[PDB]
């Protein structure tokens, strides 16, 4: 039953009495549900510490992971080059899932194609798929370049990309001068950031390996910027702005910020902006190359050091105060350009905000999960704010990264509580936030269920989630936020302090019970 | 340290000022000598502020409304006059109360007459009567009305006393007028005096002839505790652990009933001398109730004050007092053992309007912290008489300090911490000096008692030591 | 009783058993408090329609007003000029309140000076006070200009500002060439925006009315922008940014954003930025003058059209999409500069966000209170988004503004269930949201109590508050936000949509009760 003036969607239409009776009848009659007391007992058991020892013990079962597979990162990297079509060699379900994932995160069109490999290719390989797909995509969507990745099916088959593409060009499917860079991106190795690294190295090697003879380091007086797997457009924008305000010539390599943010003006643009092939070709002429996310750019670092002869600086992600200062210092030293007064004023404003918000931030406990570089930058910023990161989780982190993060936590009195977990999923984190309750979580949308679980134990055990990372699905336009730089640091500070204040306001809102602390001024 | 250097510092600050301003401001700056016991011989106070010097004190309206009358929960307080004055003071000072706002509690509201041109040129007594009737019909559970005058009320020829008398005779309601016009006096102190006179003249004598209240030989009334962040409750838990019975607290979380029942108590414990000494003197003169001063800032002062209270009662009170001190010794001992090593030997400079700079010193010295300079915006001479003996030798004392003077003082002295009003909070944070909001406990607290000393130490530690105060300087300059 | 390793502040220390028992003893013994049933019955009566009729029959009582007195806006306007000291003739409590208010909003140092007027002055005037104050302020804080505003007490006793300033100048208290503009700001007229208008008119008359001899309209090839009373620094930033990429010559009059955003580097700057006296003197030599908030810049418009001979356009506040378009087109027409492609792409991105967020925004009911121009721009944007502004409240509005807002509402099909209220306060809005429940409230921090009241009636009756306006005291660094232009529209849209989504997330977090609608993707 609906009233035409007040139409109700599933919530709260299914809270009506007739629907409640229907659901009760269904459950009682045909579901054979466990007794509610048994369910409550099992839930309370899952809360406890003996459950956490069982949950930690598992060496095979993964529950609610916090990572994706390599071709997702490969597609994201390929999207950052001008008039380039990402091309995934394998089955079409991969491409459908990648496009849906990025569509839900960015709320923008995502263009990617596959060669739709089937049982025929499972038995006889996928060379004909490669030839037909290359010709079809070049004829239909007219790209200037096609970047080829692989799914797990291609890697198990052992189909090789180089021979397939060379045979495609030799047999007249595509012109011999058409650029077709490729990379092998097995989904059973690493994660999506590894796929980004592999694709970037493949493209860079495609454009800058057979002509090193006339390349002179520093001839164009520019600095190469390699962002890595980045899902915040504000980070690209802030890097560009900080380098432009400093009078520093730069080349942002694989920047997708234009195609991932296109105006709605009555026409659809499949391509927009991107790194030009000329910039890729001229990259070895640069003074140096800086990697914004070193911990998932390793093969790229090896290629740039051993082929372009660039002395890549040892820099951390420009997150927080100290690391942004170090990044600006290294850029100034390399380019010979002094830091202007605008950046100094911005840093002073960040320090002003830190001193203004310090009293609320001091001693807050945070549980956080994300990609290695992002997690370590967030931990560093939390330490600089006086906050306590008590649970640090990185599903795609290694032991060297864990050692570096532990060393970072050792140099501050706010990391005594902190412990670092690698290879653990979000079920482990649910156990951690149950047995050792923090004040807040910092992560992607998948943490919204953990909050839910905590709320089931009671309001005094609820751990609110703060949405920073990838992917964010239940909020709108948060992908336009900036995490990098002084601007990113102040945005993160505002989010953290206002989340704390909102939680306090919610807790102290009960009339004549807790509203004595419902202060107008905070 | 080095009195001659401190004297040279004062004179250098004085030189920029014009001759009259310099001559006036000379007498408000002093160097503390603990042997000296008469403040008027070295430092002067309670004088008119010098114009155009960016002063810090408020008006009489602030001292009456936002300080004394404001925290009374079941009264409805009307800011009589233009809108802005009552708007700037709404919920700006936090006095904790237990009640339902809108029904029986009205502390965090702004009732105002909202004067316009026609009210200025034709008066506002008729609007006052209509406002009283509207308050009566819309808020039926209010147990009394207060009318706090603003500047144009006194400046135009308005008579609110007659309106109050007529309306209180008609509705059988307590309606008190307060002539707390801002231009009266030089600071919030005259507001305190006017509010106390109003309480004496309209509220205190309501239950004089009524003797249906059972009396106990352990009856005390708290005067001058405004429950800032829950201070009064923290003191009251200790008092009731001593076995006493608190009939009233003035005026934080206070009610008209406790104010009326106050004359029936055996002792008056006055926490704020400056704001509420007048009412206690009147009570002693009329009802013969002795009053004494106590200090719950810090474990040392708390223990001394508790023993002092117990010394005015029987042996059971002293025994139960000794028991409370033994019960709470380990907690504050652990607090000290945790936070003293991180605050020992640090120097502070505090500027708070009255009572608190002398009071807070015991809590600081307990944490091994030295106050190298202290001042009061509105305190009288007697406050300074207490301060001199409460202060260390060769320290700086200031009265009605201006922004320039305070700025230069902290620049030359370089204290490790400053405790002051919000008007100075961001000024001294931009210099890299850690700052603590003494007036509002920085939205934290309470600070009194063994329960508040832990919060005080924790807040001091976190402000004094922070990973922000070391990052003011960009590392490329 | 406090644990040393877990110390509790007022919340929730006062929820302990002994504190609860002590409070119960106090209430039962000495408070003589009304019985709880009586309190509940009175509360329930306050939420009904009969109470609404009684409360809307108010004629003399004002409860919880939504405006401030006149000199506050004058102080804010004076802060927008270079090395200018706001000086208020009257008593010092007014200045103390102004400084406290602005410190709590901006979390920045605010400098104001007072002559400390007293009852002895009330009977003899404040001429000597003015002389001594001017001399002391000039000798102490070394400003290049002192701007004079009047307290209600100075206005009642009829102090002549011009005569007192002239006598101070003549008797040697201040140099005769020292600029000392003055304005009469009676606090019993209008509100703070009227004070901003009065001070700006006074300063403009001080600098330009006498020198009409050498002024030619359109000489310097610049446009004058008067922002009015504005408490978002981002508004000044966005106005300056949009004109600069356009390349139109511009002159911002009275901007305080550099003073209200000062870096924390170890030194305190009493003055920073502003508009030079040369800019004020060169103001009449411009092609035109644009007023950003016409509905409280009225006397300024009269002065500009009478003395400057400028044809002030009939432009609304650049809030939303259509009004930003009109502002940009008018600036293009006046300055002869075309609208660049960057502005077009920003507008397209705003439209893209509108199309992506439209389904959640559509049909939502909003109650909004604030300054007239801000409220009307918010109403325009809400109608643009397909939202329903039900209760529109403006304490300091007038009949003409109400007619304009009624016309705007009638021009759209979403304003059918809309009522505009002028001269009403937040108790009226409390009654309105109790009897005609909207989905959300939009306003400043004073609405946080209204929400509390609604939550006391029931969770299903609670009306969440969205903090957009002045002042905001319980949230940190929200004054750095933007409201004007495409950027401000984007920020407001993000705030609205994400507030809706957090409310929906809260409503569906109940395990096995409402969590069937706890969607990961929204
Ligand atoms: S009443 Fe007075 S200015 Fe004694 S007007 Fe003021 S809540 Fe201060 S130094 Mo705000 S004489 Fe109380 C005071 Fe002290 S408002 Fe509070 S902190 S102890
Ligand atoms: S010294 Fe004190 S606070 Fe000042 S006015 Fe006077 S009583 Fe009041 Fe209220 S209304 Fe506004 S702020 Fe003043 S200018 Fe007229
Ligand atoms: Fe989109
Ligand atoms: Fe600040």
């Amino acid at each position: 039953s609906q009233q035409v003036d007040k139409i109700k969607a599933s919530y709260p239409l299914f809270l009506d009495q007739d629907y409640k009776d229907m659901l009760a009848k269904k459950r009682d009659g045909f579901e054979e549900k466990y007794p509610q007391d048994k369910i409550d007992e099992v839930f309370q058991w899952t809360t406890t510490k003996e459950y956490q020892e069982l949950n930690f013990q598992r060496e095979a079962l993964t529950v609610n992971p916090a990572k994706a597979c390599q071709p997702l990162g490969a597609v994201l990297c390929a999207l950052g080059f001008e008039k380039t079509m990402p091309y995934v060699h394998g089955s079409q379900g991969c491409v459908a899932y990648f496009r849906s994932y990025f569509n839900r995160h960015f709320r923008e069109p995502v263009s990617c194609v596959s060669d739709s490999m089937t049982e025929d290719a499972a038995v006889f390989g996928g060379q004909q798929n490669m030839k037909d797909g290359l010709q079809n995509c070049k004829a239909t969507y007219k790209p200037d370049m096609i970047a080829v990745s692989t799914t797990c099916m291609a890697e198990v088959i052992g189909d090789d990309l180089n021979a397939f593409i060379n045979n495609s060009k030799k047999e007249g499917f595509i012109p011999d001068e058409f650029p077709v860079p490729f990379a092998h991106t097995p989904s059973f190795v690493g994660s999506h950031v590894t796929g980004w690294d592999n694709m970037f190295e493949g493209i860079a090697r495609y454009f800058t390996l057979k002509s090193m003879d006339d390349k002179v380091v520093g001839s164009n007086k520019k600095i190469n910027i390699v962002p890595g797997f980045e899902t915040y457009l504000g980070n690209f924008r802030v890097i560009k702005r900080m380098l432009s305000e400093m009078g520093v010539g730069y080349s942002l390599l694989s920047d997708p910020e234009e195609v991932l943010d296109t105006p709605a003006d009555g026409q659809f643009r499949m391509y927009a902006g991107g790194t030009t092939q000329e910039e890729m070709k001229d990259a070895p002429n640069a003074l140096n190359t800086v990697l914004l996310q070193p911990w998932h750019l390793e093969k790229t670092k090896k290629f740039v050091e051993g082929t372009w002869k660039h002395e890549v600086p040892k820099l951390n992600i420009p997150m927080g105060l100290d690391w942004t200062d170090e990044f600006l210092m290294k850029v100034s030293e390399i380019s010979g350009q002094p830091i202007p007064a605008s950046l100094t004023k911005e840093r002073g404003r960040l320090v002003d905000m830190m001193t203004d918000s310090h009293t609320w931030l001091h001693g807050k406990r945070f549980a956080l999960w994300g990609d290695p570089d992002f997690v370590m930058g967030l931990v560093k910023f939390l330490l600089e704010l006086g906050c306590e990161p008590v649970h640090i989780l990185c599903h795609n982190g290694n032991k060297r990264w864990k050692k570096a993060v532990d060393a970072i936590l050792a140099a501050s009195p706010y990391g005594k509580n902190a412990t670092v977990y690698i290879g653990k999923d979000l079920w482990h984190l649910r156990s951690l936030v149950f047995t050792d309750k923090p004040d807040f979580m910092i992560g992607n949308s998948y943490g919204k269920f953990i909050q839910r679980d905590t709320l089931h134990k009671g309001k005094e055990f609820e751990v609110p989630l703060i949405r920073i990372g990838f992917p964010i699905f239940d909020r709108h336009h948060l992908h336009r936020s900036t995490t990098l730089g002084y601007e990113g640091a102040m945005q993160i500070l505002t989010t953290l302090v206002n989340s704390i204040l909102e939680r306090l306001d919610e807790e102290t809102r009960g009339m004549q019970a807790t509203d004595y602390n419902h202060d107008l001024v905070r | 340290m080095s009195r001659e250097e401190v004297e040279s510092l004062i004179q250098e600050v004085l030189e920029v000022y014009p001759e009259k301003a310099r001559k006036d401001r000379n007498k408000h700056l002093a160097v503390n000598d603990p042997a000296v016991t008469q403040s008027k011989k070295c430092i002067i106070s309670n004088k008119k502020s010098q114009p155009g010097l960016m002063t810090i004190r408020g008006c009489a309206y602030a001292g009456s409304k936002g300080v004394v009358w404001g925290p009374i929960k079941d009264m409805i307080h009307i800011s009589h006059g233009p809108v802005g004055c009552g708007q700037y003071s709404r919920a700006g000072r936090r006095n904790y109360y237990i009640g339902t706002t809108g029904v029986n509690a009205f502390v965090t509201m702004n009732f105002t007459s909202d004067f316009q041109e026609k009210d200025i040129v034709f008066g506002g007594d008729k609007k006052l009567a209509k406002l009283i009737d509207e308050v009566e019909t819309l808020f039926p559970l209010n147990k009394g009305i207060s009318v706090q005058s603003e500047c144009p009320i006194g400046l135009i020829g308005d008579d609110i006393e007659s309106v109050s008398k007529v309306k209180g005779a008609e509705l059988s309601k307590t309606i008190v007028p307060v002539r707390c016009e801002g231009f009266r006096g030089v600071s919030q102190s005259l507001g305190h005096h006017i509010a106390n006179d109003a309480v004496r003249d309209w509220v205190l004598g309501k239950r004089d002839e009524d003797t249906t209240f059972a009396s106990t030989p352990y009856d005390v009334a708290i005067i001058g505790d405004y429950n800032i962040g829950g201070d009064a409750w923290s003191s009251r838990i200790l008092l009731e652990e001593m076995g006493l019975r608190c009939v009233a607290q003035w005026s934080g979380d206070g009610s008209i009933s406790e104010i009326e029942l106050t004359p029936k108590v055996k002792l008056n414990l006055v926490h704020c001398y400056r704001s509420m000494n007048y009412i206690s003197r009147h009570m002693e003169e009329k009802y013969g109730i002795p009053w004494m001063e106590y200090n719950f800032f810090g474990p040392t002062k708390t223990i001394e004050s508790l023993r002092a209270i117990a010394a005015k009662f029987d042996e059971s009170i002293q025994k139960k007092c000794e028991e409370v001190i033994a019960k709470y010794k380990p907690e504050w001992e652990a607090v000290v053992a945790k936070y003293r090593p991180r605050l020992e030997g640090k120097r502070v400079m505090l500027y708070i309007g009255g009572l608190r700079p002398r009071h807070v010193i015991g809590a600081y010295e307990d944490l091994g912290m030295e106050v190298v300079g202290t001042g009061y915006e509105f305190a009288h001479n007697d406050d300074y008489d207490r301060t001199m003996k409460e202060m260390g030798d060769s320290t700086l004392l200031y009265d009605d300090v201006t922004g320039y003077e305070f700025e230069e003082f902290v620049k030359r002295i370089k204290p490790d911490l400053i405790g002051s009003g919000i008007k100075e909070k961001f000024i001294f944070q931009k210099m890299g000096i850690p700052f603590r909001e003494m007036h509002s406990w920085d939205y934290s607290g309470p600070y009194h008692g063994f329960d508040g000393f832990a919060i005080f130490a924790r807040d001091m530690d976190m402000t004094l030591n922070n990973p922000c105060w070391k990052k003011l300087q960009a590392p490329w300059e």
